[PDB]
RNA sequence: UUAAAUCCUUUAACGAGGAUCCAUUGGAGGGCAAGUCUGGUGCCAGCAGCCGCGGUAAUUCCAGCUCCAAUAGCGUAUAUU
RNA sequence: GAAACCAAAGUCUUUGGGUUCCGGGGGGAGUAUGGUUGCAAAGCUGAAACUUAAAGGAAUUGACGGAAGGGCACCACCAGGAGUGGAGCCUGCGGCUUAAUUUGCACCCGGCCCGACACGGACAGGAUUGACAGAUUGAUAGCUCUUUCUCGAUUCCGUGGGUGGUGGUGCAUGGCCGUUGUUGGCUGGUUAAUUCCGAUGAACG
């Protein structure tokens, strides 16, 4: 209801110097650049496990052993029944690698690899991007999580020169589709070789956050002994770097394939292959090691009558 | 199908809004 | 062969039955629907009504481990394996590790060129419990799954074949069943297996019959708990006869005047709006009279809903096939 | 004499208890 | 005012089963 | 051509009918040009610079079709006139 | 001039007589802090972070439960009368029961009867139509349950969210009825009776 004119509605009345800045600033990309500098000196180094490159090529005309070759400073190579990875060491610029290989398509080679790799190099095609198979391989990569990555072509040089800078033209924007602003290299010659592998060294690296707060480990040499060969088990000797955290008896190990097990002991030999040219401190008992109890352990009526006269 | 483009295309629009 | 190629086409059918009519059936002629839906229950607000979380709880939870307080034991492991020192050895050592019961095939792996990735877990990472894991469909593959069909996990650095459970993914206390994995949104698959602590990426992966894997869906651990309730719903569609002021006569509903005094006093709506309940059985082939809150046409179906919380199957698998290379279809 | 939401009275929930992790 | 317990298609005082016999309960002030 | 090249220009040869040798980006309630079309969701999911739309007949949400504006360009954020 | 109004609040888009203070959407907020004056209370100067699509001015009514005067009424009342509401009978709405207790004959319980398109089958080896009998049935009935007699392409089984058919319903639509004066002109049986039934036209205004 709106009041008229005859109820009364009384008119209401309106009744830092710039030293100090400076100062603050350079305090601040101190600490910055200090964080900065311990975490790359962290991977890689004298005092770190080595830098581990995840070599998947990306299409079927890629050779990898050629370019393998090219990649190989000191190398020490490992080899198995038919993969080779090689460890590789450049006292001029400090720095220590271990170069694997996998080919797409296979799955549990690519995945158990990548999870474990600091660097994915990636091999292309100069005339395709990659093939089905390698979509495949990026797919499955990019889900599981993609560590940091390097894109390089192998095959500029056998094309005339025209239809080199043709061909890189149509390959980036082929590729950009999935890696959208990134720099391709080349793997042709020592020098192109030289180049990608001090890319590689001083990158920023990608941090994948599983793996970080786990300890993990690459097994670069296992041998066995059976405890009864009928019963067809016995300790398990894994040697290898460790990479994520401090690792103990008191947790279990996972093996990616095989499930839980439980470690009875953790020694220290000496550095097979160190940059610069037994001891155990661990106990063992259940007074908190964890168990493999991965279940509980606890366990007048006529005959003629129906329904209706009943 | 395929639309037409550029010239042609302002040529249909003109042809469908001042001649007919 | 070809009866693999039928049971495809019968997947696909069903599968655009589904994306048609959500999940309707056609009721029992002789099981009565009693007996046939015993355990189906009616809710009213479905997200508002109140289902208690720890009825009819099966014997495979009887088995699985359950945190109190899952964000925080989260939370303070870590706070710990951040900030409080273990002793062992750390970062950068070349170690050796003597474990004690393991087998001699893994050996046979190493030899051949597979490689060979360890890693110690966090504490209470063993036991068997109820994961969550958000998952999208991958758009290169396109063949339907069923709900409760095997598939292959990569979660966290393990592998494992096991039988998921498809909900929606909402913030609500009921989760409504997807019977089929759809290629547009993001589902929960709900499985029994051993815990992890998040963050995980997820990988759902489906066996072809030559040997290799395709890739079904991508996505990441979301939670572990088995409070979680995946309810599946069931959709009854009658007919009316003939329209009154604010009452119908629907048919082909029930079949028995004791499956109508039966699923009596849950409410029904119909698909153009309209919502109502049953006011008393007519005849006994299944005939009722309902009343409405409005007058509704001839052309309008009336529905039901029947709700169950159902539980995923323990078909927790370690063991997973070694692929053959992935290749053209 | 039972019907949809009589039943559910008859459903005890004490007895399938899983393993609780405390704090 | 006994608004539940008003039969619509009546005059008088239908019962209900759930509550008991019809009644309608005011306050004071 | 040029230091030698590349590109442009000049010329042989091949090179177009779905001329598949396939033009995109934003929109269609008003401001502001262009649908009260159809299917789905049913104050949800969302849209919306602003006013506002959505609570079972959505001109505004998600889509199909159609239409509109600029066009090898067109949206968005911010600074500024 | 926004108008209430103003001889100034006029001499203003035809915009410049001189000069002082002072406002810039609403809040935060005359608040915090700093300065200054004061015995004190407090006075003077005075933010930002943040928040919001409004806040406000001028007059004008129109709805707006309602409020004050009257008029009328035994489906309003005073004075009454007959009463119902008390008991029984039966009748309507509710409610309860059951198969329905139809309705402001759907159905109870039974028995009957019968669309094309495409594809895959059977199809003259015969697809199919018509049945003597006996009975199932609540009764019969080849529309049924056993027994083979006949007509023979007039075919008959299933599956699709794709049309769809004695489909239903609304619009336009061609013909056609009715709707908007005057004068003439007996073979038959049957009953009291030229009785009953039974065959049986023209002009003028």
């Amino acid at each position: 209801h709106r009041p008229g004119p005859l109820k009364q509605q009384n008119k209401a009345h309106k009744g830092l110097s710039r030293v100090d800045q400076r100062h603050r600033a350079s305090q601040l990309r101190k600490q910055k650049k200090e964080a900065v500098l311990a975490e790359k000196r962290q991977l890689g180094g004298k005092d770190g496990p080595p830098h581990q490159v995840l070599v998947v090529p990306l299409h079927s005309r890629i050779s990898l052993p050629e370019a393998m070759q090219l990649l190989q400073g000191t190398v020490h190579l490992n080899e198995l029944g038919n993969t080779q990875n090689f460890m590789l060491l450049c006292p001029r610029l400090k720095h220590r690698w271990f170069f694997t290989s996998a080919r797409p398509g296979d799955l549990h080679v690519v995945l158990d690899m990548a999870k474990v790799a600091d660097t994915i190099l990636f091999l292309l095609d100069p005339l395709e991007g990659w093939d089905s198979t390698g979509d495949y391989c990026l797919s499955c990569l990019f889900a599981q999580g993609l560590p940091t990555y390097t894109l390089a072509v192998q095959g500029i040089s056998g094309l005339p020169l025209k239809k080199q800078i043709d061909t890189r033209k149509k390959l980036s924007k082929a590729v950009e589709k999935r890696f959208p602003h990134d720099k391709l290299l080349l793997l042709d010659t020592q020098q192109e070789a030289g180049m990608l592998l001090r890319q590689l060294a001083n990158q920023k690296q990608q941090h994948l956050a599983f793996r970080d707060r786990r300890a993990y480990l690459f097994a670069h040499a296992v041998d066995f002994v059976p405890s009864e060969e009928n019963n067809l088990v016995g300790t398990l000797k894994i040697s290898g770097y460790v990479r994520g955290q401090t690792l103990n008896v008191n947790r279990l190990l996972h093996i990616v394939g095989y499930g839980d097990f439980q470690m009875k002991q953790i020694d220290a030999p000496g550095d097979p292959f160190p940059l610069n040219p037994k001891v155990l401190m661990k106990a063992d008992p259940g007074r908190q090691e964890s168990l493999q109890a991965e279940v509980i352990p606890d366990p007048k009526v006529p005959k003629g009558t129906s329904s209706y006269q009943a | 199908k395929k639309k037409k483009t550029g010239r042609a295309k302002r040529r249909m629009q003109y042809n469908r809004r001042f001649v007919n | 062969d070809e009866e693999a190629e039928a049971k495809m086409l019968e997947k696909y059918k069903q599968e655009r039955l589904e994306e048609m009519f959500p999940d309707e059936v056609d009721t029992p002629r002789d099981v009565a629907a009693r007996i046939r839906f015993q355990k189906y229950r009616g809710l009213k607000s479905f997200r508002t009504s109140p289902w208690d979380p720890k009825e009819n709880l099966p014997q495979d939870y009887a088995r699985i481990f359950q945190f109190q307080n899952f964000t925080n034991t989260r939370k303070s492991i870590f706070k710990e394996v951040e900030e409080k020192e273990v002793e062992g050895a750390e970062v950068g050592w070349y170690v050796t590790l003597h474990v004690s019961e393991v087998p001699v095939s893994v050996v046979e792996c190493f030899r051949q060129g597979t490689p060979l990735i360890a890693f110690s877990l966090l504490p209470h990472e063993q036991k068997m419990s109820v994961l969550n894991m958000v998952v999208r469909r991958d758009p290169g593959n396109t063949e339907p799954v069923k709900a409760k069909e095997e598939l292959i996990f990569h979660c966290g650095f393990r592998r494992f074949r096991a039988s998921p459970l498809f909900s929606q993914h909402t913030a609500a206390d009921k989760h409504k069943l997807q019977r089929f994995l759809t290629a547009d949104m993001a589902l929960v698959a709900t499985v029994y297996a051993p815990i992890t602590f998040p963050p995980a990426s997820v990988l759902l992966f489906k066996q072809k019959s030559n040997g290799m894997h395709s890739l079904i869906a991508t996505g990441h651990l979301m939670s572990v708990d088995p409070d979680r309730m995946v309810i599946k719903r069931v959709v009854l569609s009658g007919h009316p006869f003939k329209i009154f002021t604010k009452m119908a006569v629907v048919r082909y509903m029930f079949f028995n005047r004791e499956d109508v005094l039966w699923f009596k006093p849950v409410e029904l709506r119909t698909k153009w709006g309209r919502r109502g309940h049953i006011k008393e059985p007519l005849g006994t082939h299944g005939h009722m009279k309902c009343s409405f809150d409005g007058k509704l046409k001839s052309q309008d179906t009336v529905l039901m809903n029947l709700y169950k919380r159902v539980f995923p199957k323990w078909t927790y698998d370690p063991y997973v096939p070694e692929p053959v290379p992935w290749l053209k279809s | 004499k039972w019907d949809c939401e009589s039943i559910c009275s008859t459903y005890s929930n004490l007895y399938n208890h899983p393993q609780l992790i405390k704090y | 005012p006994g608004a539940e317990y008003k039969a619509k298609k009546a005059k008088g005082d239908v019962k209900k089963k759930g509550r008991p016999d019809p009644y309608a309960y005011i306050p004071l002030n």
